[PDB]
């Protein structure tokens, strides 16, 4: 033996992801003939847990109408869905808004709908996302969104004001150039930059307020306004493939799944 | 000299059981065919008399007390007579024919707590409940019950009848019989349960049917 | 035999489709110096209605003048054809419209002209379809267009009203974000999305309002709008190849085969 | 499986005729230095019901003294009543 033990009652580690694969498929008669021994069994033995089930004589359901998969994460999430919305007032108004994956944070001020039933079905989280905004409203404005890592400093979340931070910062560290009326649209890449390894979905005291964050967008506009018209962002997030899940979770209630 | 083809005239056509002859005969129009699914919206084998015939019937239920004495009569049920019963799934294939031939399958379920004591019987009867010994039942095919080993027994026994099959509309005599005498009485302590739970399931093996008739 | 019977007057299932393909072109006299077997015969036997016709001495036609071939429903249909057209009138308004393929919706609240006629040729219908709409009139509009599959709910259709639809149910499901300056054209697959298999044509009771419809997509629009320019769409309805045709039936009358 | 069942608790059907002739021959000690099994057993289980009996140091009883075999119908009923 490794450790100099024993073990006598047949109980280990349990819940070990990925069991089968989702659609249908075949891999004649599942049971009948032969009497349900997967039945009746015992459920505090997790090797008894592990039998194969049957009560009835029932043979192959057949295939499926779809070739897409859709209960695998990398194609259930292409979708993207909400996670905030702003709207901009006066001149060189800067914006900042984080991504909490706290389930603390209730909507708008954190994750919504979907993001928050999603990034609480898990404790760990690494790898890159999606985000895609949509400009709606005026046109004819020049503004520049950029990334901020965790440590470094930033300005003020959930807060539309005049921005402290200096050009050199900005353009140090990385930022976009475009207007209104050239493209309209960003779909980009949220970097993964943070010296700590991963990131939770449900922590407490000042685990909950830093290990919880990964990342923040924060935007400053220019050329805004004309004659009055509201400039109104989106922000839809999605994902990549270079992202993977750890330690499935028990999902969230029905009461904590606020939606917007 | 080429010769145009005509219709057929005569032919036997029908069914086995519903034959009719016609002077004038048409080719019966068929498009399409028996299309298999790899979807089936369900999951089941389908239906037939094998799985519906072969299903056990809870025929009789009962509740043997402890103040029934020495070889007391608690159920005296008639087998075949209460297969022949709406409420079950072989009227669809009893109510379309008039003489059979099967075989019995009894399954008899009782449930002690083993702080009980006492016995029970079940035998299959043909015939009559005559001048033959309650105390010499153990000739019959049947099922002995106790408070101490186990709780189900099943009972296979097969057609006992004078002619050649059994005539559901207008029996001669009933094939089987069931009865239930008190083989060792119900003895309990103070607190203990003084009642045990009784079931008897009942179903059908190796069926034959014939004589369908259009009336009910 | 399978089922102990017999047959003798000759007659079986009859109208298989597809008997001869309708490009002209070559398999001398056809007929003449042979005697015409196939004039006179007996169309109550259904294999003597199946016997090659002629009356007069013929001859090859030819071949024809468009290697295009005109008579195939996957080259006809590729044309598309009017579905529906709506106009917005003020802020925020959501309009919603099925795909309604049962006869007894006249248009336009349902089957206009082609779309009438064809989608009531046949009994059954299962595949996917292609849309293509044009924005017309007020530009600088920033709306969205979704579908909503059977089952889920929706909002009320051929009703133009305010959304009572959250943006989490809208971004989690699937739409678009455009703007009326970016293209200004959309051509959309409609995905089969129904837990039934197929759909009907002319169907009655609550078996024509569930089981011949199978989908709808509803639009909701915004910064609409300024300096009163109204703003038009019309939808037009075209065809795909991942569809195939069930059970011919005979086609409509002239008088319900109604035009815009 | 025939019908697709199954069973459990042994227990089928029971009473077949003829289970052994009656007039006695020999087919030594018949029980003795090996302990009884068939003694002691489950009477609700038919498969262990059908076990040799004994309860004692038991060995051959021997012949009998007449062919006629006074336990078989047809030469039983043949005396007319």
């Amino acid at each position: 033996d490794d450790s100099g033990g024993f073990s006598t009652t047949v109980s280990t580690e349990q819940n070990v992801p990925d069991p089968q694969v989702g659609i249908t498929t075949m891999r004649m008669d599942v049971s009948g003939v032969q009497a349900p021994v997967g039945a009746i069994t015992t459920i505090e033995d997790p090797v008894l847990a592990k039998k194969v089930p049957e009560t009835f004589p029932e043979l192959k359901p057949g295939e499926s109408r779809h070739t897409s998969d859709h209960m695998s994460i990398y194609k259930f999430m292409g979708r993207s869905h909400f996670l905030c919305t702003f709207t901009f007032n006066s001149n060189n108004k800067e914006y900042t808004f984080p991504i909490t994956l706290s389930s603390t944070s209730n909507p708008p001020h954190g994750l919504p709908s979907t993001l928050r039933w999603f990034f609480n079905l898990f404790q760990l989280y690494r790898g890159p996302l999606d985000l895609t905004i949509i400009i709606t409203g005026a046109t004819d404005v020049d503004g520049m969104a950029w990334f901020t890592p965790v440590g470094l400093a930033v300005d003020t979340p959930w807060v539309e004001k005049e921005s402290a931070l200096q050009i050199d910062y900005k353009t140090a560290l990385g930022a976009v150039r475009f207007n209104t009326r050239r493209t309209g649209n960003i779909q980009i890449r949220l970097p993964w930059y943070s010296y700590l390894y991963a990131v939770s979905g449900a922590l407490d005291g000042l685990g909950d307020k830093t290990d919880s964050t990964f990342g923040l967008v924060s935007i400053q506009i220019a050329n805004y306004n004309h004659s009055d018209e509201y400039l109104s962002f989106s922000c839809y997030l999605s994902v990549t493939e270079q992202s993977e899940f750890y330690f499935p979770r028990a999902p969230l209630n029905s009461n904590a799944m606020l939606s917007t | 000299e080429q010769m145009i083809q005509s219709v057929d005239r005569t032919a036997v056509t029908g069914a086995s059981y519903f034959t009719s002859v016609d002077q004038s005969s048409v080719h019966t129009a068929e498009v399409g065919s028996h299309q298999i699914e790899p979807l089936k919206t369900s999951v089941d084998k389908p239906g037939s008399k094998k799985t519906q015939g072969e299903k056990f019937f809870l025929i009789h239920s009962a509740r043997w007390l402890t103040t029934h004495a020495l070889f007391h009569e608690v159920a005296k049920l008639d087998v075949v007579k209460l297969l022949y019963n709406e409420q079950f799934a072989v009227q669809g294939l009893l109510r379309y024919h008039t003489y059979a031939r099967f075989g019995i399958e009894i399954q008899v379920q009782i449930n002690p707590t083993p702080f009980q004591q006492g016995g029970l019987i079940c035998a299959m009867v043909p015939g009559d409940q005559s001048y033959g010994s309650i105390a010499s039942l153990t000739v019959y095919p049947h099922g002995l019950l106790n408070c101490n080993i186990n709780n189900v027994v099943r009972i296979k026994v097969p057609f006992i009848y004078t002619r050649g099959a059994y005539h559901f509309k207008d029996p001669q005599y009933p094939v089987w019989e069931l009865t239930i005498r008190v083989w060792s009485e119900l003895n309990i302590g103070t607190g203990t349960s003084a009642y045990t739970s009784l079931n008897v399931l009942a179903r059908f093996t190796d069926l034959e049917l014939h004589g369908l008739t259009p009336l009910s």
